[PDB]
């Protein structure tokens, strides 16, 4: 609010926007807010369960809010001499226990990656802390809940989960993904990006086992099913900082001459109560003999005795980034091939934005049995290289040995296909059952498949070799199917395939 | 998967109006420079970026009862002084709104020119000004 | 919501009549002074105005039975001594009153030029005339 | 020292710029500091736990009195420890909401947006021109961002609200120089 | 770490030191050394089995 | 595999400014010695190194309002004292750093050239200097 | 942050008018002082400054019926006594001000130089002087 006309001046630090218009690849995102309003000002959550679309992170922001600050920051500080100066070293460790909720950082990954318009569904809110080494839990109902809700949205054509991996089991973890899976079977209109559980070695509680079996044998349905899904790995290191306050973190003070005891004590000597501290406190001077003058203090309650240590903490601090599951950057990467190429290239040998690296190295040789398995279990890798940075290397689905449906674009060029032809015979349904119709029926299908020709979607020098549309009775319908109020329209198309490998042979040129 | 007509478009100057006939000369240039040393086996030069070149800009409109601003633009001159201005011309969309922009830095004008006169000159008077600039940017997002 | 036309107007220079076929080159030019020092991170140069030209102007008119005047004012040269005068040139309105006017200081003729004859040219015999002039005003009120 | 301060200040825009410190100065009309500052004495001045640091006016040998130092009262602020920088930033937003001052009462649209990023860009540019800004090139030395979905949202557009995001590369100065001896040897 | 702006003044005894500029002859260096850290105050050994990029003796250093 | 411009350069000489407009007279120079004794088959001579000498450096600028720095540095001139300078010539690069340097040793002014006055002159306005020296280093790493 | 022209300015020489066309000269050299003793390891001189000199200053004017004043100062010398003055030529801004003067001490002419004529000159009759002077001083604020 403002009430002077004319131009006014903020100091801000952040990260610039980014939005984008995509119409093929909009995402859904099932997981935990701050909170779920509609309106500013109201006195509780009112869209919990309810999905709503998004044009850009602001939007998300207005009606979701944030990330939840960490509790698992300390800080410690060491005084020691070199032939007799003074020096000190300040080290702040990498946290051990981390907020689990995503979503947040996620969509920054999302849009950062060229991604459009897109649905949230919430499942809930935050909750808080038990103690600084007791964060909350994911509840498996609920990420449940809210698969069961967006299953009645049209306009959805990618599922994800933000905070999956979070789950306090893999079985969990495993039985989620087989739900949304069977989802997409059903529906016939999805398509599923996956994430290992873990992108090291886990403890089962029982055993140490492998992410990339663990899931194979996690995911247990057949190709029906393994056809509308794809799965990638390992997980990547992004730009992003973490979320916290100075008010919250503790800092340790050791020192080759100890002061930590003496100090409070000139403090505390500057009624009986009183009397009572100082005694207590006087009779601990023989005891400390590790510790200086900041020991035990906060970083917000320090910045006035040495506020060169409060800063130099926190520059520390925002040396460390938040490493997540490559899933939703996926998302982001898919609408922008859909823009620039079109639905049916490949979704790769492309550039991930906002990623330093991988977090696990893949060599060549390790990639053998990602890509071709006994089990058609394909996973794809995301690797770096020399002079091009993190690139996404590989396009199969998880039924990588399927002749029809192993490569991710054929499967994702007939989703679209499809979508777009039934939108258009709708305009029939209530229509007579006869000649009249049948024509106007397949004349509309085949102007459509004409456009996708000319735009070099389809195979074929002419639309001739490309497609064809049949319809009538004696071809695709009988006496019966005209009686019970039946139309049949059978529709076939000649699809390119990509080329995997490249061979060179060299040799010393000779006459 | 159609392209963009040309007729739909508008430029702010500084002055009271905003619609034109006519646009034209918004072009960028660079020069080479050439060499060879007499070993090569090629017998033909190799090529590098020089220094950069802009074209002038030239607007035509047609002249209104009361409104004189070609001249009181040009008429800022004083011996090395003259009023510069930012240039934004802008491609529209049915809307009315930009599609395509031009950004030109630090413009004024060399020449103003006026309409002839014909006693069988069935047509409008077009009046129009060439501008001087140091620098273009393109936008297309 | 409308320009003007280009085909009602009158010239007042000095002889007997103010009707004329044609007028042109009332125009205004300014030289460009180019800079660049070697430290520039620009690779182009910096303008700024110069010295200022004017165009001479071209008067048409046809020739009548015992008007000699286009002579008389040329013959007016004597080594470096003319008659100079002051040119008014005029747009007029639906009244027959100014609406655009131009002002033109210290005019004289640099030349004068007489009309072709031929056996079949069926139409009007035109003279012309061109002017030198030190300096034009636009007034557009 | 404060008028005599001014008066320097004055002196370093107009033959160096505002982007450079204040320092290094030599003094009109100064026989010499009241009180005697050594080099030892100096280094509580310039840094300093509490981070309230205070320049000094020193005396060298063959070249008078000299403005030595220039931080700010926050001398551990990683942003604006230096006068100059801060001094930069001021400059820098006072003259462009002057030039955004004519378009306050123009509509709210894609049209206005446009005129005045070009606007802000176009100024941004001369200052990188003239040395000013960090970069090779434009891009690398600041940039301007305007638009629905970027900057602004539904609300802002129907309370009449228009918001503008500009960062910018801004050069610091190096403070200490340190020289090592040694006999030269095969 | 200095306070106080100016010239300082030491006195040591080293070789000069040499850098170049190498795009098509890279070697690894497999083998012991004093320590391996990523950071100057750190309560280990970071970098034992972890490659890592070198500009010159002083980084390596 | 391509060859150094010759535009994009500084030059430090202890004044407020490092632009320039040109930069002349980077040379080294040495003697011959000769000689052949008459025995010798040859009828030619023999050669050798001989003593060396430096050119003078030429500095060209535009004028500007309010810098007297070339004249300043001239005025310091007192029978047989000047300030003497180290003059830093860089060619630079595309992030404008040094690539190649000339370093020169103990320089001072013997001669500064004013600008001609022309009533037609439409042009800049360009100061010179020359200056002596006792000795140049040439950088290239 | 632009340079100044070269065609607008003034000259004040005593005369009763102050416009010309050309004016040239205004320089300042110094000598240069040599020397090497036979122990040095250099082989190459050391150089200090030496004697000042000053250029001639060169006036062109064009002829006007009635002026004769740049004959009535040159006959002002008798054997060894002549009229000295003090010459002041300054560059001005578009107020017609100074920007940068040049301050001449105890001028007289040395020469007075006539237009030569042409059956077909078409061209101004321009006469010029040169003029001796004892120092030159360089204001610019």
């Amino acid at each position: 609010t403002y009430k002077t006309p004319g131009v006014y001046i903020e100091e801000i630090t952040k990260f610039p926007p980014s939005v984008a218009q995509v119409e093929t690849a909009i995402p859904a995102f099932i997981g935990y807010t701050q909170f779920a309003r509609t309106k500013p000002s109201v006195d509780s959550d009112d869209l919990i369960l309810k999905p709503k679309r998004i044009s850009s992170l602001l939007d998300f922001t207005t009606y979701y809010g944030g990330a939840q600050n960490e509790q698992g920051i300390t800080v410690k500080l060491t005084d020691t001499l070199i032939e007799g100066a003074e020096n000190r070293t300040i080290n702040v460790p990498e946290p051990t226990f981390k907020s689990p909720y995503l979503m947040f950082y996620s969509l920054q990954m999302y849009f950062a990656n060229g991604g459009g318009p897109c649905y949230i569904v919430s499942t809930g809110v935050y909750d808080d802390w038990s103690d600084s080494e007791t964060p909350p839990t994911i509840n498996f109902s609920d990420l449940e809940s809210g698969l069961a809700v967006i299953r009645k949205e049209d306009e959805p054509t990618l599922l994800l989960f933000p905070d999956a991996t979070n789950l306090p089991t893999d079985d969990e973890f495993y039985s989620l993904y087989n739900s949304a899976l069977m989802q997409c079977n059903d529906l016939q209109d999805r398509f599923t990006i996956l994430d290992t559980y873990s992108d090291q070695t886990y403890n089962d509680g029982v055993e140490d086992l492998d992410p990339i079996p663990a899931l194979r044998n996690g995911i247990n349905l057949t190709k029906d099913y393994l056809k509308y899904g794809a799965a990638y790995y390992p997980f990547v290191q992004t730009i992003l900082n973490y979320q916290y306050s100075a008010d919250e973190i503790v800092i340790q003070h050791l020192s080759y001459n100890p002061n930590a005891i003496a100090t409070a004590l000139d403090n505390l000597n500057a009624g009986t109560r009183l009397d009572d501290i100082i005694a207590a406190v006087s009779a601990a001077e023989p005891i400390d003999v590790n510790n200086g003058k900041l020991n035990g203090r906060l970083l917000s309650d320090i910045e006035p005795l040495d506020n060169a240590t409060y800063n130099t903490i926190l520059l520390e601090i925002n040396s460390h980034k938040v490493t997540l599951p490559p899933s939703s950057s996926m998302a982001g990467a898919y609408a922008r091939v859909d823009n620039d190429r079109g639905v049916w290239k490949s979704p790769a040998n492309i550039g991930l934005n906002y990623v330093s690296k991988p977090s696990v190295t893949v060599s060549h040789e390790e990639q053998e049995s990602m890509n071709v398995h006994g089990t058609g279990k394909s996973v794809n890798a995301i690797r770096s290289f020399v002079g091009k940075g993190t690139l996404v290397w590989g396009a199969r689905t998880l039924a990588g040995n399927d002749n029809e449906w192993r490569y991710i674009s054929v499967r994702r060029f007939f989703n679209m296909a499809e979508e777009s032809i039934k939108k258009a015979t709708e305009q029939f349904v209530f229509e007579p059952n006869d000649g009249n119709t049948w024509v106007r029926v397949r004349a509309m299908i085949e102007n459509f498949l004409i456009l996708q020709w000319r735009a070099g979607a389809l195979a074929g020098a002419k639309p001739e070799h490309a497609f064809y549309v049949k319809v009538g009775l004696g071809q695709t319908m009988t006496a019966q199917d005209i009686l019970e109020g039946n139309m049949n329209v059978e529709i076939g198309l000649a699809v390119v395939r990509p080329a995997e490998f490249i061979i060179l042979k060299f040799s010393h040129k000779m006459q | 998967s159609y392209p963009l007509s040309k007729f739909h478009f508008s430029v702010e100057w500084g002055g009271t109006k905003i619609g034109f006939t006519e646009v034209s000369g918004l072009d960028l240039e660079t020069e080479i420079i050439e060499y060879r040393h007499g070993a090569s086996p090629e017998y033909s030069k190799i090529k590098m970026p020089g220094m950069q070149k802009f074209s002038n800009i030239t607007l035509k409109r047609g002249t209104f009862k009361s409104d004189n601003e070609y001249f009181q633009w040009y008429n800022t001159i004083n011996l090395n002084k003259v009023e510069r201005r930012d240039l934004t011309i802008s491609l529209l969309n049915e809307e009315h709104e930009p599609v395509v922009t031009w950004k030109v830095k630090n413009a004024w004008p060399l020449k103003v020119q006026s309409t002839d006169l014909k006693g069988d000159g069935n047509e409008v008077a077009i009046e129009s000004m060439e501008l001087a600039h140091e620098g273009l940017v393109i936008q297309n997002e």
